[PDB]
RNA sequence: CCGAGGGUAGGGCCCGUGACUGGGGCGAAGUCGUAACAAGGUAGCUGUACCGGAAGGUGCGGCUGGAU
RNA sequence: UGGGAGAGGGUGGUGGAAUUCCCGGAGUAGCGGUGAAAUGCGCAGAUACCGGGAGGAACGCCGAUGGCGAAGGCAGCCACCUGGUCCACCCGUGACGCUGAGGCGCGAAAGCGUGGGGAGCAAACCGGAUUAGAUACCCGGGUAGUCCACGCCCUAAACG
RNA sequence: CGAUGUCGGCUCGUCGCAUCCUGGGGCUGAAGAAGGUCCCAAGGGUUGGGCUGUUCGCCCAUUAAAGCGGCACGCGAGCUG
RNA sequence: GAAUGCCGGCAUGAGUAACGAUAAAGAGGGUGAGAAUCCCUCUCGCCGUAAGCCCAAGGGUUCCUACGCAAUGGUCGUCAGCGUAGGGUUAGGCGGGACCUAAGGUGAAGCCGAAAGGCGUAGCCGAAGGGCAGCCGGUUAAUAUUCCGGCCCUUCCCGCAGGUGCGAUGGGGGGACGCUCUAGGCUAGGGGGACCGGAGCCAUGGACGAGCCCGGCCAGAAGCGCAGGGUGGGAGGUAGGCAAAUCCGCCUCCCAACAAGCUCUGCGUGGUGGGGAAGCCCGGGUGACAACCCCCCGAAGCCAGGGAGCCAAGAAAAGCCUCUAAGCACAACCUGCGGGAACCCGUACCGCAAACCGACACAGGUGGGCGGGUGCAAGAGCACUCAGGCGCGCGGGAGAACCCUCGCCAAGGAACUCUGCAAGUUGGCCCCGUAACUUCGGGAGAAGGGGUGCUCCCUGGGGUGAUGAGCCCCGGGGAGCCGCAGUGAACAGGCUCUGGCGACUGUUUACCAAAAACACAGCUCUCUGCGAACUCGUAAGAGGAGGUAUAGGGAGCGACGCUUGCCCGGUGCCGGAAGGUCAAGGGGAGGGGUGCAAGCCCCGAACCGAAGCCCCGGUGAACGGCGGCCGUAACUAUAACGGUCCUAAGGUAGCGAAAUUCCUUGUCGGGUAAGUUCCGACCUGCACGAAAAGCGUAACGACCGGAGCGCUGUCUCGGCGAGGGACCCGGUGAAAUUGAACUGGCCGUGAAGAUGCGGCCUACCCGUGGCAGGACGAAAAGACCCCGUGGAGCUUUACUGCAGCC
RNA sequence: GAGCUAGCCCUGGCCAGGGUGAAGCUGGGGUGAGACCCAGUGGAGGCCCGAACCGGUGGGGGAUGCAAACCCCUCGGAUGA
């Protein structure tokens, strides 16, 4: 895990790289991939709105399942194991006994021909989804939908989980990677086992080409810039931010909270993030 | 050096042309003025 | 051909020396405190860590070479 | 060969007590702390009490002058994996032994790297005291660390 | 202010004399030698370097001496920058 | 009569600068009124990874021929890309369209917006991407994969025959894919031949030779041959591919598996069709029944959708194949053969340039392919040269100063200077050898040296072929020869020690700054639970992201190492259901106006009443801040120590006369003969200091310092030489500027710096080459400065408002 | 008005030749098994020389220019941001 280099480059001395080795298919389902367009941040107005964007590598999107209640009882093996550049975390091929094809972000653990399934009848498995009333408290879970039927939205990337903490009424109580706590309804699914790739975090790029690569754009300091620009544009010489840090457009930076007060959603937030 | 002019038949149509004129109300008002003018030409001459 | 050596160039070892700087030994009666020897007035010693004008202090674990 | 004792080690799981916190209830004028105090906390409803929930660390009684380990060291409980040792029978090998410069491995605490974790405790730091002073002992706070994994450190009143 | 290019250097000189040297002098607390001071005198001469943008200044090695000033702090339609 | 007025005309500078790469010219013979300039020949130089050839843009008759020379052409002109006229561009296969999609554009549906309009699924458009069928040669003054010849092929229509469950905008397969490295076999291309064909040639001392010179092929249908690519077979089940499905997917079983078979390409051969040199003679004729053979080298191209590895994970749609739906199975589809059908547009010429973009026939700019040979290690580098193309559209002389580009230099050798600026030196390859330090890779081309040609002899292996010869590729040893010198010409690092800044590769002020600046991996803080935060938009809608806290936004800092201390009093931000203030609104004690009155109408206290602010806490890798005075030790000196005032707290580690030090060239040491710079120290740090990070740091740098070595024309201190200019003659012929001028010096005066006034001195009239002191020379209505109640960018706790947010 | 310039999207193209020799793989040594070491193979890299190409460091020229940014000598990078 986690793959280094002798220092045989400047950048080589500090890039690593993933080990691959939970991966078995180094090309993708042809019947389950879809060309990805390329933004660079840019809108259908044509102007940038994500900053610092452009120019990675060409992609091509895998879809991927993230309701799984589509095919209640229809248990799937585990074909293959296969890399996903549009996330962090890895894909599992499935063949579902059925004949159906799909991708699923693979869980940690799970290993290739091994049966899943989905229902609320499912064993308590690494891989398997259940509506969230199902799962027993106290277990690791991932793909968590935020409301019924309505798709995985939770614990996506690679390594993060969810703890299912307590049950009350149509809510159970899940640690959300970021440590919210939070009702999410019990008929929503989730698939016990966090996201593979643990290891995703201790990568080190290295050298700025790699960020190049993955679509990325120098960022360039609000200090380095001119008043007409940033917040912290101008001075003779270097200047400390003689303000409070704020961003391009005006608002400050360091500590103002920006989560809508009267967000509906509120009244099922248990407690705000942790640290 | 490589000077403001480059010219390309395709651009000159696109940019300036009789089809691009009249898609916008802009466009509509320069033939407007051009064809009171009394121009001989209402639009660059590309030979396509 | 070899050849004393001379010469150019780059290494190794030792000795002397250097603005300044580090502590050390030693030197009857200078200054600050009082850490240790009695339970030495916070039991002491301890490896380490961090701190403090100075002896020292404190955390963590260890020893009795600790009184009662 | 057949037995026996044991906190010997490693892995996964797990059980209750207590502390802190958070939510609800009930209740009101103080609580806390000391040699005595103050800082601090408390009518913005604390402390004391009940129920609930979260989380970490340590395992009371048994417990001992006890047991195991080569040393460092090892204590809730369950299971897996593994080391050492003792005894009986007197069956096998037939001196195959003792030690051990180098080597290699292990090695309390503290400390160090990358992640995680963080209740309690607590270097540093802050405050209240004491005091001539108090960079201390006492008190209220308190961050590393204390905990887990992996990788270094290799020291000790590592002592019988 | 419908523009008189601003330091220093380089190059090229030219002038003044309140003279650094060389020539002539008087006084000397001028024995000699060598000095001090003042007078006359502008003919000629008045070095090579280290440092600094430097002018100046300090220092090295010399020297008969290593003079002081003016010429838009001489000289950028001559150069340097 | 003046407006740096406006329009025009004509002057001045002036026969002046220049006439556009220094690749280069000369003579003869032509034509003509006229010739350095046009034509022809011979000689000379120049490009030759082009300065040659073929495409694509763009240009648009500039192409060809005839007739001209007024203007255009930097001179000339008989010439021309100029003027006039006539001619010239031929395709089912090349390119595009009647085929397909990409970004994007458009857009029935739907959504949104005062209007105009903005979105938007499908669908449509959109190409240098996918797909699709022509190759060799001949012919014209000018077109040719287009005309013609030879050999091939594609699609549409109809027919005939055979076969089959046929049938599609619907399902599926396929199309269909990256980077780096890369195998086998070929081809393009090239090298060689004592073999084959050829008009000849023997010089000038030798050669009648295994002599010189020239050439020795291109295309090709079926078949065959060599080399590859692609591809399991069959059956049973089947809930999935939005109806069906015999296809596809999933499952099971049987057999084949590195073959084979089928299928498709490439290369070879291939019936036949072409080509065919030098030389000689007038583009052609001959050569010539031309020969058309062997060997070697060999692609980056072909087989290809091959193989391997790597992470950053590598379009779409149609053609095509298959599956079935309605339907239809007299049909329809497939297969084979035959006849018939096959439209629109481009096609000239220029295309690294005299035809494109730069006002010019402009030393600049312009994408793709081919780009021969020999040698130098290789190569597209460099020198020469082939095919081919040019001698750059002013020339002839002269042989000054001076300028440019270049060569050399006695002795010295950085003494030059802000600075070794510049120019030397060094320089490729092989081998020997190589330091501190280091993150263990590096530093390293360290530094420093040796070798390098040619001949003869002996020999090792490789490729090809066959194992041999031959060619060809890497070497090894020994003896020699010559020159001043052997990468003999051309192309080709000067080196070292020590500081500063930044880790680094990168990036930037197009046109004065390439850096120490920006970026950067990496660290931290902070926001964000997803209809995310944030951004653009009135909105719809997008981006974020078809992502989900190991993620996305914002901010500082800026690899790595060791680290980042104290202050929350002020500002920001975060938390706080109490309290205080607080708007509309609720409330209506209490008044008022009016009317005969019911009533209508107006004012209006208490009290209830958000956010915000006050208030209580928190918070620094939030904005920020991190003291003063006096005294004291048994010599002096200095204060471990104490006293006191203030603060929110009084700068911790480490650094320090520094990219920071005013006094300052601080002081001491080092280096030097001498050192305001440099390096090392010290510490009264005017005014370092810890993520506007602090102290280090190997490696890196066209960064900025200091020193040394090497070597020099930088210098003492200049000299000579070359060429292109300057100069003279012929041709063409500008420019800024210009009140008019008959335009001297001194000392004065004058608005204070006089050719122009005074006095004096000096001076015959006009040029040409030179130098720049003056004409307060030219240029620009000073860019500094002030002034204007002139303007603009920027800031903020200036005023006021607006978006946004509450 | 993005036919210049800037960023992004789509689709194509280009980068001679020569150096260095990462991981892995193999064999060998080593050990209880390991780590590890040696040789070979291998061909990594915002690696090195150097064109084409992209630039524009220093100097000189040019300055009514060949050119409203050029010429010469030199120089940065050139498988990657
Ligand atoms: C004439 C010389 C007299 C001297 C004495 O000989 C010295 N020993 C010294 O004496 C000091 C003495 O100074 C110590 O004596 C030692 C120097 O000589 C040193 O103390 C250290 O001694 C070390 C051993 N040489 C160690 O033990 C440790 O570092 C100290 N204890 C000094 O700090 C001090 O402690 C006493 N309070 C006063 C006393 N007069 O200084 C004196 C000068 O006046
Ligand atoms: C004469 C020759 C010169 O001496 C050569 N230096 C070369 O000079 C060319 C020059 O060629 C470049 O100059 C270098 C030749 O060695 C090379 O550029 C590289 O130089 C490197 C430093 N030696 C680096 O700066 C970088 O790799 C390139 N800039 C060449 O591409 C070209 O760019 C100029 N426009 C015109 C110039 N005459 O070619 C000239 C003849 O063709
Ligand atoms: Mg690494
Ligand atoms: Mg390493
Ligand atoms: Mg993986
Ligand atoms: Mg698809
Ligand atoms: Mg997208
Ligand atoms: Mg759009
Ligand atoms: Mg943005
Ligand atoms: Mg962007
Ligand atoms: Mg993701
Ligand atoms: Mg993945
Ligand atoms: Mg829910
Ligand atoms: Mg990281
Ligand atoms: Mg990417
Ligand atoms: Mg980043
Ligand atoms: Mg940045
Ligand atoms: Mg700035
Ligand atoms: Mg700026
Ligand atoms: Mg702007
Ligand atoms: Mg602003
Ligand atoms: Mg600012
Ligand atoms: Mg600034
Ligand atoms: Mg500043
Ligand atoms: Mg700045
Ligand atoms: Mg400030
Ligand atoms: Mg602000
Ligand atoms: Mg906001
Ligand atoms: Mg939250
Ligand atoms: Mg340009
Ligand atoms: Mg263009
Ligand atoms: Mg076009
Ligand atoms: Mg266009
Ligand atoms: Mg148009
Ligand atoms: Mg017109
Ligand atoms: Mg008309
Ligand atoms: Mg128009
Ligand atoms: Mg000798
Ligand atoms: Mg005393
Ligand atoms: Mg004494
Ligand atoms: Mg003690
Ligand atoms: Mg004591
Ligand atoms: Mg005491
Ligand atoms: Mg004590
Ligand atoms: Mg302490
Ligand atoms: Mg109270
Ligand atoms: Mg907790
Ligand atoms: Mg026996
Ligand atoms: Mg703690
Ligand atoms: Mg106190
Ligand atoms: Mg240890
Ligand atoms: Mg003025
Ligand atoms: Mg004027
Ligand atoms: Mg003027
Ligand atoms: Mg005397
Ligand atoms: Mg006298
Ligand atoms: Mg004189
Ligand atoms: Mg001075
Ligand atoms: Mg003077
Ligand atoms: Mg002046
Ligand atoms: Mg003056
Ligand atoms: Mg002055
Ligand atoms: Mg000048
Ligand atoms: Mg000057
Ligand atoms: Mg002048
Ligand atoms: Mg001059
Ligand atoms: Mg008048
Ligand atoms: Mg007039
Ligand atoms: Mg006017
Ligand atoms: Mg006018
Ligand atoms: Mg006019
Ligand atoms: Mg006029
Ligand atoms: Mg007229
Ligand atoms: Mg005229
Ligand atoms: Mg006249
Ligand atoms: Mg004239
Ligand atoms: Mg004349
Ligand atoms: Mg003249
Ligand atoms: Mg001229
Ligand atoms: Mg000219
Ligand atoms: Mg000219
Ligand atoms: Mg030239
Ligand atoms: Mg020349
Ligand atoms: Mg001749
Ligand atoms: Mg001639
Ligand atoms: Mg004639
Ligand atoms: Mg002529
Ligand atoms: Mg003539
Ligand atoms: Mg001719
Ligand atoms: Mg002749
Ligand atoms: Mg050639
Ligand atoms: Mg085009
Ligand atoms: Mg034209
Ligand atoms: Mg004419
Ligand atoms: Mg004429
Ligand atoms: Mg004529
Ligand atoms: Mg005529
Ligand atoms: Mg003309
Ligand atoms: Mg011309
Ligand atoms: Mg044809
Ligand atoms: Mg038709
Ligand atoms: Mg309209
Ligand atoms: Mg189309
Ligand atoms: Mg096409
Ligand atoms: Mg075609
Ligand atoms: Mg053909
Ligand atoms: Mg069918
Ligand atoms: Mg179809
Ligand atoms: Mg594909
Ligand atoms: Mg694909
Ligand atoms: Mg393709
Ligand atoms: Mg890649
Ligand atoms: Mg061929
Ligand atoms: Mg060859
Ligand atoms: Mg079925
Ligand atoms: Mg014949
Ligand atoms: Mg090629
Ligand atoms: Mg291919
Ligand atoms: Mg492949
Ligand atoms: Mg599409
Ligand atoms: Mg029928
Ligand atoms: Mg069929
Ligand atoms: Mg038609
Ligand atoms: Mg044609
Ligand atoms: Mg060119
Ligand atoms: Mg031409
Ligand atoms: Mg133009
Ligand atoms: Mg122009
Ligand atoms: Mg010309
Ligand atoms: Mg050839
Ligand atoms: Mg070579
Ligand atoms: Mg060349
Ligand atoms: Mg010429
Ligand atoms: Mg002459
Ligand atoms: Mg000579
Ligand atoms: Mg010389
Ligand atoms: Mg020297
Ligand atoms: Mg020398
Ligand atoms: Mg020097
Ligand atoms: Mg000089
Ligand atoms: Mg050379
Ligand atoms: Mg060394
Ligand atoms: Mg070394
Ligand atoms: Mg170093
Ligand atoms: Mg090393
Ligand atoms: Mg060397
Ligand atoms: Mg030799
Ligand atoms: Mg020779
Ligand atoms: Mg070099
Ligand atoms: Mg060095
Ligand atoms: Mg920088
Ligand atoms: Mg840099
Ligand atoms: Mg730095
Ligand atoms: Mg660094
Ligand atoms: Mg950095
Ligand atoms: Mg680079
Ligand atoms: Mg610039
Ligand atoms: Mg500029
Ligand atoms: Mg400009
Ligand atoms: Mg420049
Ligand atoms: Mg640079
Ligand atoms: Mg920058
Ligand atoms: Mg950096
Ligand atoms: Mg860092
Ligand atoms: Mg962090
Ligand atoms: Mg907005
Ligand atoms: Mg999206
Ligand atoms: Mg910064
Ligand atoms: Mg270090
Ligand atoms: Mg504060
Ligand atoms: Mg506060
Ligand atoms: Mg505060
Ligand atoms: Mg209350
Ligand atoms: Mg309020
Ligand atoms: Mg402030
Ligand atoms: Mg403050
Ligand atoms: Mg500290
Ligand atoms: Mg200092
Ligand atoms: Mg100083
Ligand atoms: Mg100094
Ligand atoms: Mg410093
Ligand atoms: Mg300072
Ligand atoms: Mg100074
Ligand atoms: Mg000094
Ligand atoms: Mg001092
Ligand atoms: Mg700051
Ligand atoms: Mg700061
Ligand atoms: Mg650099
Ligand atoms: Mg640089
Ligand atoms: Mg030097
Ligand atoms: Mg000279
Ligand atoms: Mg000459
Ligand atoms: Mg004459
Ligand atoms: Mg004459
Ligand atoms: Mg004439
Ligand atoms: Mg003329
Ligand atoms: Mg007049
Ligand atoms: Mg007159
Ligand atoms: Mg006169
Ligand atoms: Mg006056
Ligand atoms: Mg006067
Ligand atoms: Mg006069
Ligand atoms: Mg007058
Ligand atoms: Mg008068
Ligand atoms: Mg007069
Ligand atoms: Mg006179
Ligand atoms: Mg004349
Ligand atoms: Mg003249
Ligand atoms: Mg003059
Ligand atoms: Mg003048
Ligand atoms: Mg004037
Ligand atoms: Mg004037
Ligand atoms: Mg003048
Ligand atoms: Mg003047
Ligand atoms: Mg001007
Ligand atoms: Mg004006
Ligand atoms: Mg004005
Ligand atoms: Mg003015
Ligand atoms: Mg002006
Ligand atoms: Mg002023
Ligand atoms: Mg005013
Ligand atoms: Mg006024
Ligand atoms: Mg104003
Ligand atoms: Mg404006
Ligand atoms: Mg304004
Ligand atoms: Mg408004
Ligand atoms: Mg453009
Ligand atoms: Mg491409
Ligand atoms: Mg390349
Ligand atoms: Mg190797
Ligand atoms: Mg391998
Ligand atoms: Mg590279
Ligand atoms: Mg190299
Ligand atoms: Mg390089
Ligand atoms: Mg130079
Ligand atoms: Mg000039
Ligand atoms: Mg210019
Ligand atoms: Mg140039
Ligand atoms: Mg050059
Ligand atoms: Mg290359």
């Amino acid at each position: 895990a986690v793959k280094k280099f002798k220092p045989y480059t400047p950048s080589r001395r500090f890039m690593t790289v993933a080990d691959f080795s939970e991966i078995t298919k180094t090309e993708p389902e042809k019947s389950l991939v879809k060309p990805l367009k390329k933004t660079g941040g840019r809108n259908n107005q044509g102007r940038i709105t994500v900053r610092f964007r452009g120019g990675g590598h060409k992609r091509l999107y895998r879809i991927i399942d993230f309701k799984r209640w589509d095919k209640v009882g229809i248990p799937a093996k585990v074909a293959a194991i296969e890399y996903d550049p549009n996330r962090s975390a890895r894909i599992a091929l499935l063949h579902y006994v059925d004949g159906e094809k799909r991708y699923i972000i693979a869980p940690d653990g799970l290993q290739v021909g091994q049966q899943v399934v989905a229902g609320p009848d499912a064993p308590i498995q690494v891989g398997n989804a259940l509506p969230l009333r199902f799962i027993p408290v106290g277990t690791v879970v991932h793909a968590v939908e935020l409301e019924p039927k309505k798709g995985a939205k939770l614990a996506r990337a690679a390594g993060t989980s969810a703890q299912i903490q307590g049950r009350e009424g149509d809510y159970v109580i899940l640690r959300l990677p970021s440590g919210e706590l939070r009702k999410v309804h019990g008929e929503c699914y989730a698939t016990v086992g966090a996201v593979g790739n643990a290891d995703h975090k201790n990568i080190v790029l290295g050298k700025a080409g790699r960020s190049r690569w993955l679509g990325r754009r120098p960022h360039v300091r609000g200090a380095a810039m001119n008043p007409v620009d940033h917040p912290h544009g101008g001075g003779e010489g270097r200047a400390p931010r003689g303000r409070p840090p704020a961003s391009p457009w005006g608002w400050q930076t360091k500590g103002l909270k920006t989560r809508k007060r009267r967000k509906p959603s509120s009244r099922f937030i248990i407690a705000r993030r942790k640290k | 050096m490589k000077r403001t002019w480059q010219p390309n038949r395709r651009k000159r149509a696109k940019t300036h042309g009789f089809r691009a004129r009249m898609r916008t109300p802009g466009g509509r008002k320069v033939l407007k003025r051009r064809r009171q003018k009394g121009r001989w030409r209402l639009t660059p001459a590309v030979r396509k």
